């Protein structure tokens, strides 16, 4: 729940967990809604899509 | 003033400052969003604080303003419930009564306290 922003100039800015791991102290499931199964769907296809040329091969 | 009092009330209790007509003695920016600025609005404070007491006044209701929103952000509440520390403050019945005496500095220790107590017990344990 460490998920940093890398930026290009360097700087590794964490974001998205801006909270205190929001621990409550005093006292349910992380799942993925539609959209976000399918961006999960498109960020597998940018990681592969998006990774001296193609050609050298 | 009693709608001045309340929203200091707010203020120093919940950490909650709506000031759409710009009254109060405080105010903040950011209207990501955590590079929170403060300002001090010299205009409309309730004591110049040309003076040691009241500057340290000042402050002190600054910080207890500033803890509870901090509580507040941490824990995604829009409120810190009476049954938190254990400490209750009242409203301000009579804002006249408040300024005599030194009503507020014993007011806004009880607020701070309260505020400080919330903190440290989340920040420490949480």
């Amino acid at each position: 729940q460490f998920d940093l922003i890398r930026l290009n100039n360097g700087t590794i800015e964490l974001n998205g967990i801006l909270t205190p791991k929001a621990e409550v102290l005093t006292k349910i499931e992380k799942t993925l809604n539609i959209d976000e199964l399918e961006s999960v769907h498109n960020t597998f296809l940018t990681n592969i899509l998006s990774h001296p040329y193609p050609t050298s091969l | 003033s009693q709608d001045y009092c309340t929203m200091l009330y707010e203020w120093l209790t919940q950490g909650i400052l709506n000031d759409p007509y710009q009254e109060f003695m405080t105010y903040d920016d950011l209207e990501r969003a955590w590079d929170t600025q403060y300002f001090i609005r010299k205009d409309v404070l309730l004591r110049d604080c040309d003076s040691e007491e009241d500057k340290n006044l000042l402050f002190k209701m600054l910080r207890t303003g500033i803890l509870l929103k901090v509580v507040r952000a941490s824990l995604q509440i829009p409120t810190i419930p009476s049954n938190s520390s254990d400490i209750t403050i009242q409203e301000i019945n009579d804002f006249a009564d408040l300024m005599e005496g030194s009503n507020l500095e014993l007011y806004v220790d009880k607020c701070y306290s309260r505020a400080n107590e919330i903190f440290l017990k989340l920040f420490f344990q949480g």
